[PDB]
DNA sequence: GTTGGTTGGACGGCTGCGAGGCGA
DNA sequence: TCGCCTCGCAGCCGTCCAACCAACTCAAA
């Protein structure tokens, strides 16, 4: 008999493309050790482990890797009489597939399921685990997608008189379809019914009669919506069967615990026979939605497995240092580390290393892992790439890790593996997910996305870049920054050498591969990304896979769809705030609106459904009292208030915010693991709330309403201006402030009182508070914020006092440096220590900033610059107190020319992208250094590597040596390109650094920041900073010698004042 | 008040403007050396030493205190302290002041400018004010001593000498004064001669005409420099009793500018 | 992407050289 | 007829602006 539906993964294999590096033939003569063997081989794929040997595809007792597999190739390997009772089960993923009664005729399904797929039907497959850790698939029958069309429009077009007729029209349009890929369809495959609904767009819209059409297939739906009666607008044709299953069954979730229960006619879930299993599960069931209930009280995750994996590849072309390309047969995957964890306990359970070629892990590694209490690595050896890749995919299918992680696995590891498997080898992937065939197993580039049915891919690179700010997101840099786990890296440049050397050195590759996967596992269990993603999945009513990979829009869409249906709607298928740059030494209070855009939506009852572009829509309502009139983008818009009609968006936000408050209230009293779960929940709610605004603004998005989006920003802008005018009007004088906040009496600083808005972005205002002290001002600030909120805006709009700066450099819109009252420095929208600079410039730049903020003498002098326009400072002495800022520049200038100086502070670096002859712009510093290395002493050369250099003074010897060897394929005033030098040479010969180059780059860096002190005018800034540096003048050495022999006298110099004075008197006598 | 103060107004300002008129842009990038006796302006033109002594007495008011100060004429590598003395740079110019303030070696010069407005109102051009800190260290080498021979040439006589001067290093030129008072300048292809005498187009007035000499110069620079400076006749001043001999040419027109050329050792 | 050298071209202020005209 | 002076044109050099290459990307090997 065998499986009802054919298993398409490999369960047997007896020939394959054998590709291996020839160097593994460590017995062969040196002439035949380069390159790869590449030919077909007639034997079963093999794996070696610990001196034993096995067929990769053999299933039985002595396997080298764990299995969570019942069927293999349609053989049932379950224990004798295996028959676990299933009551409760956890769902982590949901698949959507079409089954056909004809295809399933030889499966023994109860009639009620067969009827649901006669002749075709959508089956929703819930995937997860029992409490005993049995893998389950529950196949839900009877869900149908549906869409709506306006009855009047349809009847008027197609001359339809009854729902029967419309079903004929649709069936005919599919029979007559191009490519004929629906012939066999009839009016029986449809059900049309007349319902009353309202289009979600606009207040004036009246309820109308619609046909709701049920269809048995997503394929069919997608065609009709994109081809049937194109003039007639479709509603909710985009809505998938999984969404209809979730929304049409109150309380159902895409991630959580369920219970099998009796259905209406006392129906029960039917266990499938093993030969009818659709998936790699232990048990499978058929049911309808009425056989399911959410299990309340159960919340702990079952014993799902996590696979954390990383591949290593070896470029096999003419250059072993080239980046490996999967389409090149000679560019091999040479190892795969695969760590398997229990996701519930976090325990590491297996450490597997797949190795192309023999591999002996270092004893030190083995000892270290043993000391850490981790599993002993199993090393799986293979003779060829195919055998190894097949074994790995075999593990993936047999162990079936529900969750998979790694670092850059979506953008590199998976695509590389699957390119090898699909293009080099001819392996179909469609049975390697949970489904035994015809399942989704695909990567596509956007960065990149992956979808593997039943497998939740979470790439830690994405998680970490979305969560932590870092200079580099290389895994080692991340491990230093996050785990505090400083460790060594094996360069890709090392791999080819280690690989060729033998099993001990291949073992060193293996250690570093394992260590990388161990670190990723630590990152995974630190951030627990599965918990936040599952929280969002549950809230949004979408599966965790779509949660990860689809955008923000679908989340709000699905929630809106639920509410809109409940409310009888159907969804149609598609400058005074600008800163004067400057330095403030008076305190700046930051007022921040809490969830501004969500609050506006709620306060103003904005929605698709409250909006009208027509005056006659609201002429029956009282202006102000019953609706908002507002000019937006030049149009008058009307939004009726909540008592006329309640905004759907308002309801969603209100309810989410209320839920978020309930959760955050429960946390202080929750157990340590409850605290983790509650925290993930409240965070999920925040991200969904904050997406509502964006959802309305996406032109061509799901359900756009640019009018709502524009209204939000317009109200936003007006609120900020209202906040400014209220502050300005109500608190122009200290006595007014004190009358509202009497504690201000002790806050009064000595000078003139003022309270002015100096900056405002989209949702915050900066209030400069001259004549107040910083100490009490954050507290008075929050009572100001409360008072403003009360006086100006509707709940739930809330202005809050966020922080107080004691010092603030406003540079531009979204660019500032400030010190908070606690002494901490906050930098926004600028980088002080750019990667292009040497350590000298970066350190000095930061020192100048620190001086502006932490020397009160400099701070007060810098503030004094604002009292005059920038051009005036060219003509008068700068404020006393900037002397120390000048001293840093003079010291930095002096440090460049110092013979005792560390050259390493001045080192720049540039990689060799390619051989120097292949460049167009051959005037590059690092190419100058490359040819100087060659020219002088044949110094150690470079290739695809970082050349360090220093820029050197033009000491004449540089001019003589400018004749670079590049000509084998400027003579004067040298370019920076030409004055580049090897730091080892520069150290060895005491060569002077290029003062002009380093000091101009320092003044450049300084002008990025301190330009705000002088009207944002970079030229004045550069000039005034340059003025600090001591100028000297002397005639050149040769000229000076000649003139001395001509009898000229010396003026200035080390001569005395009297000698100088007398010498000038002689000069005037001679020159007259 | 500022320790050092310099003023140009009225007749003295007119005198200075006339002195700078032929010099064009030639001195705008220069060293200004300031002390009790006045401002010595120093530059090199075509490798040759160029000087302009502005005596204290040529200014309306001149007060100096403390050490000698030296300033680069260029401010922020753009405007020159001497731009005010270009012929038409400030058409309505009325007054110029230099105030030097602070203590050595960190004194600042400020230059202020006024223009006479309608009805002769002296209005300050505040936006044109220039500010310069002194050189914190400087060395300049300067001519000294009395020349051995001086010969005063009118504008036609000097231009004849510059035409007689050699075109390149490959054709050097000789200056000679003979026992009979014959002064002559010659090179490989041309010769010019004059009758020198102690204080008619060939008559050259001078001092120490009896001191005979022969000296050589290789560079064509002497013609290029003296045309650049627009020297309309000048005194040739010969310095002979030094290891390297030297010729200083001092103008006799509005400018008192001087160029000094090294002579080939005898 | 974005930035940093560089390069190559427009152009504006300036000086020198050559030719023509006028005066002695 | 020759010399000197004045005016015009050409070469020049320094400033600025726009575009082009190229490196970090960048992180997996
Ligand atoms: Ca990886
Ligand atoms: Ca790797």
């Amino acid at each position: 008999t065998g499986p009802t539906q054919r298993h398409t993964y490999y369960s047997e294999c007896d020939e394959f493309r054998f590709i291996a590096p020839r160097v593994l033939d460590e017995d062969a003569p040196p002439e035949k050790r380069a390159g790869v063997h590449d030919g077909h081989l007639k034997r079963a794929p093999k794996v070696y482990c610990g001196g034993d040997e096995r067929d990769v595809l053999r299933v039985g007792s002595g396997g080298f890797w764990p299995r969570r597999s019942r069927l293999w190739g349609g053989v049932d390997h379950a224990p004798a009489g295996f028959n676990p009772t299933v009551t409760v089960f956890h769902v982590y993923d949901i698949l959507e597939n079409v089954e056909h009664a004809y295809g399933m005729r030889a499966a023994q399904f109860h009639a009620r399921f067969m009827d649901a797929i006669t002749p075709t039907g959508t089956v929703i497959t819930l995937l997860g685990l029992t409490p005993e850790g049995h893998r389950v698939a529950v196949h839900v029958y009877g869900t149908r997608q549906y869409f709506y069309m306006n009855k009047e429009e349809v009847d008027r077009h197609l001359q339809c008189r009854a729902p029967r007729d419309l079903c004929e029209r649709m069936a005919a349009a599919l029979r007559e379809s191009p490519g004929a890929s629906f012939r066999g369809i009839s009016a029986d495959h449809f059900e049309a019914e007349v319902v009353e609904r309202t289009d979600v767009y606009y207040y004036e819209t009246r309820p109308a009669l619609f046909y709701r059409v049920y269809v048995r297939s997503g394929r069919v739906l997608s065609y009709l919506c994109d081809n049937f009666c194109p003039a007639i607008k479709k509603y909710e044709g985009g809505v998938d069967a999984t969404t209809r299953f979730i929304l049409d069954n109150p309380g159902f979730v895409t991630f959580g615990w369920y219970r099998l229960k009796p259905g209406r006619n006392n129906t029960l879930a039917q266990p499938r026979a093993p030969m009818a299993f659709g998936t790699s599960s232990d048990v499978e069931f058929n049911c309808t939605a009425d056989n399911l209930a959410i299990e309340g009280g159960m919340s702990d995750l079952p014993a799902y497995k996590l696979m954390c994996f990383d591949i290593e590849c070896k470029a096999g072309g003419e250059d072993e240092l080239a980046f490996p390309v999967a389409g090149h047969p000679e560019d091999l995957v040479i190892q795969i580390s695969c760590l398997l964890y229990d996701l519930s306990t976090t325990a590491l359970e297996h450490v597997l290393l797949f190795s192309l070629g023999s591999c002996d892990l270092p004893e030190s590694h083995l000892n270290e892992l043993a000391a850490r209490g981790l599993p002993t690595p199993v090393v799986l050896e293979f003779d060829s790439e195919f055998e190894m890749l097949l074994a790995f995919m075999t593990l993936v299918k047999q162990y079936g890790p529900e969750f998979v992680t790694g670092y850059n696995i979506i953008n590199f590891d998976w695509p590389f593996l699957l390119a090898k498997l699909t293009d080099i080898y001819k392996v179909p992937l469609d049975g390697y997910g949970r489904m035994n065939g015809r399942g989704v197993f695909r990567v596509w580039d956007i960065r990149s996305k992956i979808k593997v049915n039943g497998m939740v891919n979470i790439d830690m690179y994405g998680i970490i870049t979305d969560k932590i700010k870092l200079s580099s997101y290389k895994l080692n840099a991340v491990a230093e920054a996050v785990l505090k786990d400083k460790k060594k890296d094996l360069s890709y440049r090392d791999i080819p050498a280690y690989y060729a050397a033998g099993p001990a050195q291949r073992g060193v590759i293996g250690e570093y591969c394992i260590q990388d996967s161990l670190l990723v596992g630590q990152l995974f269990f630190k951030f627990l990304p599965h918990l936040e993603l599952s929280a969002v999945a549950r809230l949004a009513g979408i599966n965790i896979t779509r949660t990860i990979y689809d955008g923000q829009q679908i989340r709000v869409f699905t929630c809106l769809l639920r509410l809109a249906d409940q409310k009888g709607f159907i969804l149609p298928d598609t400058r005074v705030l600008d800163p004067t740059s400057g330095f403030h030494v008076n305190p700046v209070v930051v007022f921040d609106f809490a969830s501004l855009y969500p609050s506006i939506i709620q306060a103003h009852n904005l929605c698709f459904s409250t909006l009208s572009l027509r005056a006659d829509a609201v002429a029956h309502l009282e202006a102000g009292k019953d609706y908002l009139e507002i000019e937006v983008g030049g149009r008058r818009l009307f939004f009726v208030k909540a008592h006329v009609r309640e905004s759907l968006l308002s309801i969603l936000l209100r309810d989410w915010l209320a839920m978020r408050k309930q959760i955050r209230s429960r946390i202080p009293q929750s157990s340590p693991e409850e605290a983790v779960l509650l925290d993930k929940q409240q965070a999920a709610i925040k991200v969904v709330c904050n997406s509502v605004y964006g959802f309305t603004g996406v032109q061509h998005g799901l359900l756009p309403c640019l009018h709502v989006a524009a209204t939000v920003t317009t109200i936003g802008r007006e609120m900020l201006l209202a906040t400014r005018e209220y502050v300005h009007a109500r608190w122009a004088a200290f006595e007014q402030l004190l009358a509202d906040f009497p504690e201000a009496a002790d806050m009064r600083a000595p000078g003139p009182y003022s309270m002015r808005i100096i900056y405002g972005d989209t949702d915050s205002i900066f209030v400069l508070c001259r004549g107040l002290t910083a100490a009490g001002l954050t507290a008075v600030g929050d009572k100001m914020a409360s008072h403003i909120s009360r006086a100006l805006f509707l709940p739930p709009i809330k202005l809050e006092c966020e922080k107080t700066f004691t010092k603030l450099l406003l540079i531009a819109k979204k660019k500032y440096i400030g010190v908070i009252y606690g002494g901490k420095m906050l930098i926004k929208g600028v980088d002080l220590v750019r990667k292009n600079n040497c350590a000298f410039i970066n350190r000095t730049s930061r020192a100048l900033v620190d001086l502006l903020f932490y020397d009160d003498t400099v701070s007060g002098a810098a503030a004094a610059l604002a009292e005059r326009p920038a051009e005036e400072w060219l003509a008068r002495p700068l404020p006393e107190g900037l002397q120390a800022f000048g001293a840093v520049l003079v010291d930095a200038h002096r440090r460049i020319t110092d013979p005792e100086r560390d050259i390493q502070d001045f080192v720049l670096t540039a990689e060799l992208s390619r051989h120097p002859r292949a460049y167009t712009n051959k005037r590059l510093a690092h190419l100058t250094v490359y040819y100087k290395l060659m020219a002088r002493r044949a110094q150690v050369p470079s290739i695809k590597d970082r050349i360090p250099y220093v820029i050197v003074a033009q000491t004449r010897e540089v001019e003589e040596t400018v004749a670079r060897l590049a000509a084998l394929r400027k003579p004067r005033k040298l370019l920076v390109s030409e004055l580049a030098e090897d730091p080892a040479y520069a150290i060895a010969h005491g060569v002077a650094l290029n003062t002009d180059y380093y000091f101009s780059h320092l003044l450049g860096a300084a002008c990025v920041t301190f330009k705000a002190l002088f009207g944002n005018n970079a030229k004045i800034t550069e000039s005034l900073l340059k003025r600090f540096i001591p100028e000297v003048w002397h005639p050149p050495d040769d000229v000076a010698a000649r003139l001395r022999t001509a009898g000229f006298g010396a003026v200035g110099a080390g001569a005395t004042a009297e000698e100088t004075r007398r010498m000038l008197h002689r000069a005037f006598d001679t020159l007259a | 008040g500022a320790p050092c103060q310099v003023v140009l107004q009225g007749a003295e300002l007119n005198g200075i403007l006339q002195a700078f008129a032929p010099l064009r842009t030639s001195l705008l990038d220069s060293l200004l050396v300031m002390g009790d006796r006045g401002i010595l302006i120093h530059n090199t033109i075509f490798g040759e030493q160029v000087f302009l002594p502005l005596e204290h007495s040529q200014f309306s008011r001149y007060r100096w205190r403390g050490p000698t100060a030296a300033f680069l004429s260029l401010v922020d590598q753009k405007r020159s302290l001497l731009s005010v003395f270009r012929a038409n740079q400030y058409p309505d110019l009325r007054r110029v002041e230099l105030a030097i303030t602070g203590q050595a070696p960190f004194r600042t010069l400020v230059q202020r400018i006024w223009t006479t407005t309608s009805d002769g109102e002296a209005v300050e051009l505040a936006s044109e004010t220039l500010m310069k800190r002194e050189l914190t260290s400087f060395v300049v080498l300067v001519p000294q001593g009395t020349p051995d021979v001086q010969l005063r040439l009118t504008r036609p006589q000097l231009t004849k000498v510059l035409n007689a001067t050699g075109a390149d290093s490959a054709t050097p030129t000789t200056f000679e004064l003979g026992v009979n008072g014959k002064f002559s300048v010659f090179t490989t292809s041309t010769c010019v001669t004059f009758a020198a005498r102690e204080e008619n187009a060939k008559t050259v007035y001078g001092e120490n005409t009896h001191r005979t000499f022969s000296v050589v110069v290789d560079d064509c620079s002497m013609r290029a420099v003296l045309r650049r400076l627009q020297v309309g006749g000048g005194t040739l001043k010969f310095f002979l009793t030094t290891p390297v001999p030297s010729l200083c040419v001092t103008a006799t027109g509005p400018n008192a500018v001087s160029a000094v050329f090294l002579l080939k050792p005898q």
